[PDB]
């Protein structure tokens, strides 16, 4: 009965994280389709130059 | 380029160098992170190193600097009481900067000096410490402290017009420091332990192997020496540690005392651990970072013993290291140099006149694991080719509750002649004459239970009977020690002999009572025999009694006939 | 009793024959591996 | 950064990066995998290349695969719930629950931490096995090997004392770590089932290797538990005690990727370093900082081919507080627990055992007992080479005493024997003896307690 | 010519010559060092590159480094002043004396002389211990080995040997030439005073090996010392007698660098070379051309762990016309010497007895004392069998004449023998036997001599 | 498993086989896998290895078998099959070692995982004794299952 | 040394051996068969009514049982002496004996298994007929 | 064939002799090969194997030799030789084991090529039974030819 209650709280504690998680995939799924979105997409092609690779080029979809 | 260098590349564990143009071949070199690391391989165009940890902390392009040493140490006051490690640091500095000592001025201007030479006294730790012009530094006294506190830093004093000395100074761990003569093995060192002591004794300046498979007790023996032998300093290097022997005599050994004193043994102790995260480099340098400070103490006129836990684990190290580095494998995959440079380790070993006259000495104390009772390579073969002393724990010996374990058949000393004339000058006459008679009587008792595994014991004369019934009161009530009892967790060398005697006398008794037909099962019953027994619980010298004792009974033996 | 020694000593010489020669198809494969690598 | 696979022999893969190389240690993560394929970097090569050792097998890799740096080590999610979890040798559910919520991400090597404290071992753990609490007392802190030999009941034992164990009235909780190594699917549901149908699970964190895991996890797995371990010991302040079965499993894994690894064999065919990386595991127990926990552990040790001089069991001999030695030709007597009776040790003991801990005849009695056992196995052969009749009265008795420790005191019908109760068994049996061939026991414990 | 370091490991060291490339033996000396740094070449590489062996340590060594070729090995400074000089295993002084002044320049290898004649070692060699001159007759040219074990008093015996030996009337001269291999800083000082107090140095030239001396100086010593012995036998015409300690060391270091010079080991790890190096050793004594002089040779071979089976011990038997095998169980009964009577053969000492060489009834005698020594220690177990008083009469004389021939024959008070005394000592122990149970003894002996 | 044929096949006839066996056990039919020899099957696999040039261990064996071999003896098993039913594939192994040492491959890897061993005792067989199952030195761990 | 990997990996490919011995050769028993260590794989595809004779096996088995008893009760003999053995094991001592004498030794001679088989009930005779566990009852009968 | 002698040369000493040996019968003599030993000859060629790093087998000699040894005493025997004419070499070798063991090299392989085997006894010898030839443990398969 011990058992029993710690993972009917294990069920319960998942499915909180696993809404929290269902949410946050949201908010990037559903972000190119806002403004603020191009300086997102400029600042993640500026690291790839910008860290250990020398330059040449990038790229994404044609949006 | 010459103290500097920057990684090339790393992996495979080897760090291949560009620069340190000016590093000596098996120099401990120092990476930016702050691993350490050796010098292997020096190339035309790099320096290959051994990294004593772990190398994805080391990256191409990291800074790489020279140390100079196989050395080097720092040697002055502040050394008693320190806990250091492989490389000499804090468990980093290494004496107190700050600490102030009271020195004590022991020579006038004008005096001449040579290396060696006490010029003054600090009684940085009773211990009285000695301070010496370093080796390779004569002339004329022009310049000296008076009697004052000064910090290490400070110079006391100035010779030939302009060298300044302090009250420390280095030395390559490297390099055994200087001596005018190395005495021949003449004084035994005073173990406490009838069996050592007696049958295979070990020279102050001898090197004396400790071998046996895991668990036979070989640390055990090394502890006790430190806790009771007459060494004023011990440095142990408590290599091969694993699971938690690391933590086991980290909050523990600081706990231990020092049965001469009642102080912490830690206070006149030298640590140097080896547990298995450290690189194979560090544990490879600790035999001769923890020899070059054991030379140090008896350059100051002390006697110092050195514990190796073991040398099987260094030779594992090295051996990783080796092929590392693609040097050919041999034996057990072992490198080729090892023979040459384990004994020249044990070579450092001996007492000394020291530089400026006085005598000290380093008794080397190093334990052996064969991979597991083969007992051939690394270890022990090559070790028990080197030193003088074997003091073999047997394992059966141990099962049987025999202590010390120590097999009086399968040790030696190379050291029983070089310390009997202490024993008969100090302790007893008939020390050497006595444990002669012992093992001859345990070395009759092997030969008869060899030939009663084969014929049976039902055959056997009373002659026989005796020499048995007395062999195994040897065994019982002299071999076998109770390191758990209070009283015989340690016998003091009068108390040594005395045992000694009872027995002995019990047993030209025993002969000659046989040869007067008197039965054996007569003598075996007799009273006194399970006090001889108990012998070994008694504190005093009601032992010595025994004797009349064990004679006035058989006189009621000779006269029931 | 010279029973004991006699069969009995058979014993020790298939214990003997087993391994000093055994011990060898070994030291030997061992070198063998980076003796041949 | 990205790598490109440049070379696959089994378990070692070679990667080769343009740009930032990932560091000794560093797990990567291999693109184009149905399941996740981790590769730990062991080596820089040179020429920006490492070389590394897989988690799982490489079947299906291509040259020029690419390969991601993850930017760290593999790690525990560490977390008082923890405890009531069946997990995989990484650490992943068995049990069909959700992934562990981290309180703490650790490092597994043993470096988090820096736990241990410089003290020695001390205090009771009740396995509730006679043969263990009383003779040969596990203490907190200590490593007390189990050695044993294939067909034997080691694992029932391990098992046993998972269910079993406690700190009798200590303030600090218990927990057990549970750890199994290439055990078959079983093996690993039969694990399961006592675990759950016990309630161990509840005090209990239990990590499982199987046998078909990639060797790679079988090598992590006891790195995971001794992880574990330390966290709930140091930040918790609990007595762990700590199983591993079977440390030769484990050796097997070892020494099958120092092979593909480039390095001259050892003897036995060994990896070189088994000594120094089996120490990396047998360092990792003692009391903890703070002294209100501490990690023990009861590592099983198989003798490969029944062969206790094998390296790998002599090895880990120096890493025990106690050892428990079982032998085939006793189990083929019938006697269970197969225990060799003067082949078994304890070591700390000392700092475990007299008054205040256990009673203070407890070191004299075990004494004795050792003494008078090993010298009636010996005329055991005697009687062999004599003949029963040819045996003195004397030796007669300590033959006798061989075979009532046996029958009495090592054998136990299961059942949690007291150390009262352990020393009572050892007082009985002893009265078998001659009281004046009682050597070991001074005269003021004869008086008291025969 | 000058080269520069390409590579070092340890004590190897590859440098490249430019112009000239040194040959094989020739000494290197490092340019930069604070100390004498020499390279002795091994092997020709390929490429302009030779592979060399260093004396002293190569720390602070750096690729590129300078090196010269001196042009020529290490060499005998061949004299008949060596006689009475103590040096290294190079021949480097070592009594603060000057360095020796050659009358010729000798290779050391064996090839210079050529001395040895095609005739049988023959004639007596006087060591003073009797269990040697009387039963196992030393002879002048033969090698006649001491067979030892860790522990034993082989070097004591050796030294005694060095101090005593002489050829009683020769017309020629007696030297001795001692060589010791790999020994302490004790036993060096040890062997100095005592060749100095005793004037044994008066008719010696001693060669001392360290063990922390180069291993490349180990191997030399006793080429060195075989090398002088040669030059003193054949040039001056002198009976010159060797005395080679430890065999078993020198082949430590031989072996210890086959390893580094890429080749397969051979059993037990030694080098695949084992016999064929030390046959250049025990090939080199005899009766050198002329019949005045002659070079013996009195090698140590201490058995490894006790076991005559190692191939050292075992390759040397061969080499030798006599050997005394000495044994750690004979001497835990305290019998000294030490020697194992049934395992110490006249492997030719048949050669080195009789009229003209020690006395016509040596052979009688040492058959009889040998046959009377093995019956009584057979007895010895008789006795334990059935009782001392079961024991027959003639059987009790026997078993008596074994405590005579250890009490008196064996045992020496420290004392030089000639083989008189040591033969008049066995007929004194003999006549505890019946006469008529001297089988091995003509009746004309015992007429002339009981 | 014949002699002319590849060590890969021979290697592979063991996962083939318990594959087959596994099937039918799902069915819900308990199967019997017999296993003439591994000790054939680990010689066709040293062979290939050392084909391949991988480092030999003990009698020139590759690190690889024991994982592998053990991997095998773990798929045997009495299981609810996929939609309940119950079915089982036991495994009987031969074991020959190369003559009598009863050490590698084959024997000593095998006697370390499987819970039966049925000891063929060649005296009891020239002693009539059949079957020829020597009493004292066969196991089951299973005598109590 | 039949062990060695040789000679052991042999046996497999045959249907029947023929295993000859040293010990028994230096006994002057040829041939030199080891009687306890000879085998027929394939030995029961071959005999019975028939093919040779319906009791072949039943023979076969009670001969190899009794030859193999008598070689023990040598051991034995050596151990206790002769005159301690039992009346039963004197008589399985002896058909050891017999068997090497009689069945295994021919003087050169072509034996047909009818001869064979009448040599084997001959020597059978030796042993007590309540010791002949390994023959029906059926074939004492009609054979003995 | 003394030590000095490199272990080529030993080696080679019984293949130059039977050749000389060869030669004399040719002319139609009969001629005798003694061959001192090769328990010698098979340790010089041990030496040369092992510098050569070809693998060691039982008492570490190198597979080759039981070929070789053989090869050797074939070359025995009386022949009509070129031309006619009968001559013959007859071969004795001595055999000398590490040390009684009588195992391997010489003896064993010896044993099994040679016809003839005249075994010195040393307690023939002492009990002073000359020749000390014990006719118990020598033979001849050539008493019926
Ligand atoms: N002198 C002794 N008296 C009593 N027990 C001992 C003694 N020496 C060893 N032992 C027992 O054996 C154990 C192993 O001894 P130890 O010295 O640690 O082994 P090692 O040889 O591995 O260094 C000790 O912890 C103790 O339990």
């Amino acid at each position: 009965g011990e058992l029993l209650v710690a993972t009917a709280r294990t069920q319960a504690r998942g499915e909180v994280l696993e809404e929290v998680r269902r949410r946050v995939r949201e908010a990037l799924e559903a972000l190119p389709q806002k403004p603020e979105w191009p300086e997102v997409v400029r600042k993640l092609a500026l690291e790839a130059l910008e860290a250990l690779p020398g330059a040449k080029a990038l790229v994404a979809n044609p949006e | 380029m010459i103290q500097g260098v920057i990684q090339k590349i790393a992996g495979p564990a080897v760090i291949a160098k560009g620069m340190l143009g000016a590093r000596m071949y098996d120099i401990c070199k120092v990476g930016e992170e702050g691993l350490v690391g050796e010098i292997i391989r020096l190339d035309g165009d790099t320096a290959f190193v051994q990294v004593y940890e772990d190398t994805s902390g080391l990256k191409v392009g990291e800074p790489v600097v020279s140390t100079g040493l196989p050395l080097a140490v720092e040697l002055g006051p502040g050394m008693l009481n320190g806990i250091y490690d492989g490389i000499q640091r804090p468990l980093v500095h290494a004496l107190d900067r700050e600490k102030k000592w009271a020195w004590t001025p022991m020579v006038k201007p004008g005096d001449e000096v040579r290396g060696g030479m006490v010029l003054g006294t600090v009684p940085e730790f009773g211990f009285t410490h000695k301070i010496l012009v370093p080796p390779d530094v004569r002339g004329r006294v022009k310049e000296v402290k008076p009697a004052g506190e000064y910090t290490v830093e400070e110079p006391v004093v100035v010779l030939e017009d302009g060298t300044e000395l302090k009250m420390y100074h280095t030395w390559p761990v490297r390099r055994a420091r200087p001596v005018q003569r190395k005495l021949d093995p003449n004084t035994p060192f005073l173990t406490g332990m009838r069996i050592l002591d007696v049958l295979f004794p070990v020279a102050m300046g001898g090197t004396a192997a400790i071998p046996g498979p895991f668990g036979s007790g070989k640390t055990v023996t090394q502890q006790s020496l430190a806790k009771w032998s007459n060494a004023d300093v011990v440095v142990y290097v408590g290599c091969g540690e694993r699971g938690n022997e690391m933590t086991d005599v980290l909050v523990e050994f600081p706990e231990l005392t020092d049965p001469k004193t009642g102080g912490p043994l830690m206070h006149r102790t030298v640590l140097i651990a080896n547990t298995s995260n450290m690189p194979v480099a560090a544990r490879e340098a600790s035999i001769y970072v923890g020899v070059t400070i054991a030379e140090y103490f008896r350059d100051q006129g002390f006697s110092v013993a050195l514990m190796a836990d073991s040398t099987s684990r260094w030779a594992e190290a090295l051996r990783e290291i080796s092929s590392r580095l693609e040097e050919m494998p041999a034996e057990e995959g072992y490198p080729p140099y090892l023979a040459a440079r384990l004994a020249a380790f044990y070579e450092r070993a001996g007492k000394v006149i020291t530089l400026g006259g006085e005598e000290g000495a380093v008794t080397i104390v190093g334990a052996v694991s064969p991979p597991g009772g083969d007992m051939s390579e690394p270890v022990t073969q090559s070790t028990l080719r080197i030193v003088g002393a074997f003091w073999r724990l047997d394992a059966s010996l141990a099962f049987r509750r025999h202590f010390p374990a120590i097999n009086w058949n399968g040790s030696y000393s190379l050291f029983t002649s070089a310390l009997d004339p202490w024993y008969r000058e100090n302790v007893a006459e008939d020390y050497p004459e006595l444990r002669d008679a012992i093992s001859e009587l345990l070395q009759r008792e092997a030969g008869l239970q060899e030939i009663v595994q084969l014929v049976g014991p039902d055959a056997l004369q009373d002659a026989e009977r005796l020499v048995i019934e007395v062999g195994r009161i040897i065994r019982e009530d002299f071999l076998q020690q109770n390191a758990y009892h209070e009283v015989d967790a340690y016998c003091s060398m009068k108390k040594a002999y005395g045992i000694m005697k009872m027995i002995l006398a019990f047993y030209k008794e025993a002969e000659a009572a046989i040869k007067r037909g008197v039965s054996i099962d007569e003598i075996l019953q007799l009273p006194v025999l399970e006090r001889i027994g108990r012998a070994r619980y008694v504190s005093e010298e009601e032992f010595p009694a025994y004797f009349e004792e064990a004679m006035k009974e058989i006189q009621g033996a000779f006269k029931a006939l | 009793i010279p029973g004991i020694r006699a069969q009995i000593r058979f014993i020790q010489q298939v214990l003997e024959q087993r391994e000093r020669e055994d011990t060898f198809r070994l030291k030997r494969i061992k070198g063998k591996i980076e003796a041949r690598e | 950064e990205y790598t490109g696979i440049t070379y696959i022999s089994g378990p070692l893969l070679f990667v080769e990066n343009a740009k930032d190389l990932a560091y000794g240690a560093i797990v990567d993560i291999k693109d184009g995998t149905g399941r996740v394929r981790g590769g730990q970097v062991i080596e820089v090569s040179e020429e920006y290349a490492v070389i590394q050792v897989f988690e799982e097998t490489t079947g299906l890799d291509l040259a020029t695969t690419s390969v991601s740096l993850v930017e760290d080590v593999a790690r525990l999610g560490v977390s008082k719930e923890m405890l009531g979890r069946r997990f995989n040798g990484i650490g992943k559910p068995i049990d069909g629950l959700p992934p562990i919520t981290p309180e703490k991400r650790l490092p597994i090597t043993g470096l988090p931490l820096n736990p241990v404290a410089r003290r020695k071992p001390e205090q009771f753990i009740q396995t509730g096995i006679s043969t263990i609490d009383v003779m040969n007392t596990l203490v907190r802190g200590q490593k007390l090997p189990i050695f044993s030999g294939s067909g034997l009941p080691a694992n029932e034992i391990a098992a046993q004392i998972a269910r079993q164990a406690t700190v009798r009235p200590k303030e600090e909780p218990f927990a057990v770590v549970f750890a199994a190594m290439g055990i078959t699917q079983r093996e690993l549901s039969y694990f399961i089932q006592e675990f759950e149908r016990t309630g161990a699970l509840s005090r209990s964190v239990l990590f499982l290797n199987k046998a078909d895991d990639p060797t790679i996890e079988r090598i992590l797995t006891p790195r995971m538990a001794l992880t574990v371990a330390e966290y709930l010991a140091f930040e918790h302040d609990y007595h762990v005690l700590v199983i591993l079965t079977d440390m030769t499993n484990y050796c097997e894994a070892l020494r099958e990727i120092g092979a593909a690894r480039e390095e001259i064999p050892g003897r036995r065919g060994y990896p070189g370093y088994m000594y120094t990386d089996l120490a990396t595991i047998y360092e990792r127990a003692g009391v903890v900082e703070g002294k209100k926990g501490s990690v023990t552990q009861i590592p099983i040790l198989s003798m490969p081919d029944d062969d206790r001089t094998h390296p790998i069991p002599d090895l880990t001999g120096y890493i025990t507080e106690g050892q428990i030695q079982l032998s085939r030709e006793l189990h083929r007597k019938g006697i269970y627990p197969p225990i060799d009776p003067l082949p078994s040790l304890s070591r700390l003991m000392n700092n475990g055992v007299g008054k205040g801990k256990t009673r203070e005849d407890h070191k004299q009695v075990s004494d004795q007992l050792y003494s008078a056992y090993a010298n009636g196995v010996d005329i055991r052969k005697l009687v062999a080479i004599i003949g029963e009749d040819a045996l003195t009265e004397n030796d007669r008795r300590y033959l006798q005493f061989a075979d009532a420790f046996e029958r009495f005191f090592i054998n136990q019908g299961q059942q949690n024997r007291s150390i009262e109760e352990s020393l009572q068994i050892a007082w009985a049996l002893l009265s078998m003896l001659p009281q004046g061939e009682l050597k070991r026991i001074s005269k003021d414990h004869i008086g008291k307690y025969y």
